[PDB]
């Protein structure tokens, strides 16, 4: 008879994510304070991309607001640029979206 | 193996990103904005480079001190030096 | 020589029906841009002009959708280090 | 190429499981099923499809696997009812393991033999060895096992070695 | 005590990237005091680690333990 | 061309010891403005120390308001840049937003002056 | 025995990058018969020509 | 003998320190003033490579000072110690 809280069903992806990176046996205390890293960071991140949008002038979050904020975390710089960001970590599915290619008669999608 | 100490995982689970709670959790700190379509899937690309470095940087904390199993003063150590780093 | 006339025969064959499909469904795009087709000709003499160091540096000839079409489907392949270089993939070995 | 997706990993796998021959294990395809590895880490389905590259192109691959699980599972699929009325309608170690012989053979080679070059003759495959008839045809030219002493247990090198 | 304005626009025009950009005179003021409060913090954080320390003097290895935070910081 | 394009790079690192030469002026009379009330005395090391250190940190601030500034699609920069780059801390956030509005209100007196100045 | 070496190892780079192309341009290549055959001779080896 | 790479290095250093700080303090005339300053340094680098000296072992000049506070230091101990046991 299990019941989860949906805001917990979101962080433990990442938190798995996180004991196949640290390649060493974690303690179970480590876990949920790992949690406790992850929602100041949601929290944070989206104050931040309040002033890039509003600086614009615009309400609406562009993607270019997320590369400018990339670029100030040190992620994004002149040799790697967002698109080689994607092609590293994400799957065939989520490229498509993101990164545009010309194909079947010069048509590109997402339009660029 | 214990319940207090758990291995690191051997397989990783689908790169599936969990699009649904992204955009709740965008929703109901910030309601009055509309976020593009794709700006979900750029998000999770964030979150991932933030737990990427937060795996490496607890990693160093456990060697320097000589510890076979990551601890709680550990992680925290870590927290502090990235989320600083994260915020720009 | 008979194997010889049957192989020359068939990548002859080979050669001409990649070019017309080349021009029916990637036309000519509309600095200037080169074609595909021509990109993908640099390419490959690179790969055996000079076995040890294929890599090319991209240009602004080289408009980036053509360049992730070569990347998506695994015909050309970043330098690990310095991603302004790409170069072919080794099919012969 | 249809191992990019996520979604139909699993299945493509055990697809490739059966279509895979000798022809098809080309060194770039090697290289291609290590980087989707190192991506996704210890997945059951591509532990099977690996080893049976190392065993077609040992030169290339080396993978050492513990131990049989059943590495793809057997889930009741959506036609097992009916393949029973089909199948009713079609009714109605002391001694070593025997392996190929051993990858040293040829090893360092300048280029290709001249009867390699024009295809003339060659052996038969050890693996393929699984019947009278087939022995039957083949029995003047025969590849040997890496252990001579697997012959111990194999009728039909027994009838081999008789002559 | 303070820099100079002609002082600090040297220093920003050398490192532009593009000459299309200008600062204007506004601006230009806010930039004297930053510079100032990152030497003045600079300053005190190291008076800091001394008295944590007890040196009868600040030195270079005192500032050197709290120059990564100060970057963090700012 | 060769033995002029050195010239011009001497040129351009003569001109990085004058703007050395006058933050270090600057920098060791702060140091001394920080002295009498800590009653510590700084190493001259240390005064040398911190004008490499101030000198490097002019090249993030440099780039980082030409990046703000090409946001807003604005080839000149303006006081609305500055305070972005601000936010890392709270406590100097705050800190230097007062001078910018006290700026304001003296850029306001400044304007009423020229007010005046036009009625007579 | 050398010109071997080289006109073989041509014809399977030439092979496998039309393979890719024609899957990328996600045409249907059924339909044609002038490609289809094209396609049922691309994954066999030149070796045996 | 010529003197070893050390002595250049430091030297060189401290020259490059002595020249920024008398140049902190001037304010007109800095070209030509910088031009016949580095025109001297580097002669002057040049006198000291082609000098011949017999050889010898240097410490760095940088940590001289520390060195010898602890050798005071030890001085003090050794000799009160020694005093103490020759009383007895």
């Amino acid at each position: 008879r299990p019941r989860q809280d949906p805001h917990k069903a979101g962080l433990s992806h990442y938190v798995k994510l996180f004991s196949f990176y640290a390649k060493m046996p974690m303690e179970r205390k480590a876990l949920e304070m790992v949690e406790k890293c992850l929602d100041k960071y949601f929290q944070h991140l989206c104050d931040d991309l309040e002033v890039f949008a509003a600086h614009a002038g615009r309400k609406t979050v562009k993607p270019e607001d997320l590369e400018l904020l990339m670029r100030r975390q040190g992620l994004v710089t002149d040799q790697v640029s967002l698109h080689v960001l994607v092609e590293r970590h994400l799957p065939l599915e989520y490229r498509q979206l993101l990164i545009p290619c010309a194909y079947s008669g010069n048509s590109v999608f997402p339009a660029q | 193996m214990a319940l207090s100490t758990i291995v690191s995982q051997r397989k990783q689970i689908k790169r599936k990103a969990p699009r649904g709670f992204l955009k709740r959790v965008f929703k109901r700190k910030k309601p009055q904005l509309r976020l593009e379509k794709s700006g979900d899937l750029l998000v999770h690309l964030n979150c991932l480079l933030f737990v990427h470095r937060l795996a490496e940087e607890s990693r160093t904390n456990a060697c320097a001190s000589k510890c076979r199993v990551i601890n709680k003063e550990h992680v925290l150590a870590a927290a502090k030096v990235i989320l600083k780093k994260s915020r720009g | 020589k008979t194997k010889m006339l049957n192989i020359k025969e068939y990548k002859e064959k080979l050669l001409s029906t990649l070019g017309e499909f080349l021009e029916d469904h990637f036309p000519l795009p509309d600095v200037n841009l080169i074609t595909l087709h021509e990109m993908l000709e640099i390419l490959i003499n690179r790969l055996f002009d000079v076995p040890h160091d294929p890599y090319v540096k991209i240009s602004d000839s080289f408009w980036p959708p053509y360049v992730e079409l070569l990347l998506r489907n695994g015909i050309a392949l970043r330098h690990p280090e310095d991603p302004t270089r790409i170069r072919l993939e080794a099919f012969h070995q | 190429a249809s191992l990019q997706d996520d979604a139909l990993c699993p299945y493509v796998c055990h697809l490739l499981y059966l279509l895979t021959k000798k022809e098809n294990v080309k060194p770039f395809r090697v290289r291609k099923l290590l980087d989707l590895q190192a991506k996704m880490g210890m997945q059951p389905h591509l532990q099977a499809l690996l080893s049976l590259y190392k065993f077609f192109a040992p030169a290339l691959i080396s993978v050492s696997l513990p131990v049989k699980k059943i590495y793809f599972k057997n889930s009741e699929n959506l036609w097992k009812t009916a393949l029973l009325a089909v199948k009713q309608r079609n009714r109605g170690s002391v001694i070593p393991v025997l392996n190929s012989s051993s990858y040293t053979k040829e090893c360092g080679k300048k280029e290709m033999s001249l009867s390699d070059c024009l295809n003339r003759s060659g052996s038969f495959p050890l693996e393929q060895l699984q019947s009278f008839p087939q022995l039957l045809q083949n029995i003047h030219c025969l590849e040997l096992p890496s252990q001579m002493g697997s012959v111990l247990n194999n009728s039909l090198l027994l009838h081999y070695i008789n002559c | 005590s303070g820099f100079r304005k002609e002082l600090v626009s040297r220093l920003l025009h050398l490192h532009f990237k593009d000459d299309k950009t200008k600062v204007s005179g506004d601006a230009l003021q806010l930039m004297v005091e930053l510079l100032k409060v990152f030497v003045v913090e600079a300053a005190v954080r190291g008076v800091r680690q001394a008295q944590a320390e007890d040196a009868l003097r600040v030195d270079v290895d005192q500032l050197e333990k709290v120059l990564p935070q100060l970057l963090l910081d700012f | 061309m060769e033995e002029e394009a050195e010239t011009e790079e001497q040129q351009r690192f003569s001109y990085q010891q004058r703007l050395k030469a006058a933050v270090h002026y600057t920098v060791g009379c702060l140091c001394e403005e920080v002295a009498l009330d800590k009653e510590m005395q700084f190493s001259k090391q240390t005064i040398a120390a911190i004008s490499e250190l101030t000198f490097r940190q002019c090249e993030n601030f440099a780039k980082d308001l030409e990046m703000f500034a090409r946001h807003a699609k604005r080839t000149t920069i303006n006081t609305e840049d500055v305070k972005l780059l601000a936010r890392r801390s709270n406590s100097l956030l705050k800190y230097i937003t007062d001078k910018s509005e006290e700026i304001a209100q003296i850029n306001l007196e400044r304007k009423a002056q020229k007010k005046k100045k036009s009625e007579d | 025995r050398q010109n071997l070496q080289m006109e073989i190892k041509i014809t399977t780079v030439i092979q496998h990058v039309f393979q890719n192309l024609i899957l990328g341009s996600k045409v249907n290549w059924a339909e044609d018969p002038a490609l289809k055959e094209i396609v049922l001779q691309l994954e066999k080896n030149v070796d045996m020509m | 003998q010529p003197l070893s790479k050390s002595t250049r290095d430091h030297l060189q250093t401290m020259m490059e320190s002595v020249i920024m700080t008398i140049l902190s303090n001037s304010i007109k005339e800095k070209e030509e003033i910088q031009y016949h300053l580095n025109f001297l340094k580097k002669r002057l680098l040049q006198q000291c490579e082609t000098l011949k000296v017999p050889p010898k072992k240097m410490e760095d000049l940088t940590n001289v000072s520390s060195l010898l506070n602890m050798e005071r230091a030890r001085d003090k101990a050794n000799e009160e110690g020694l005093a103490l046991l020759q009383e007895e």
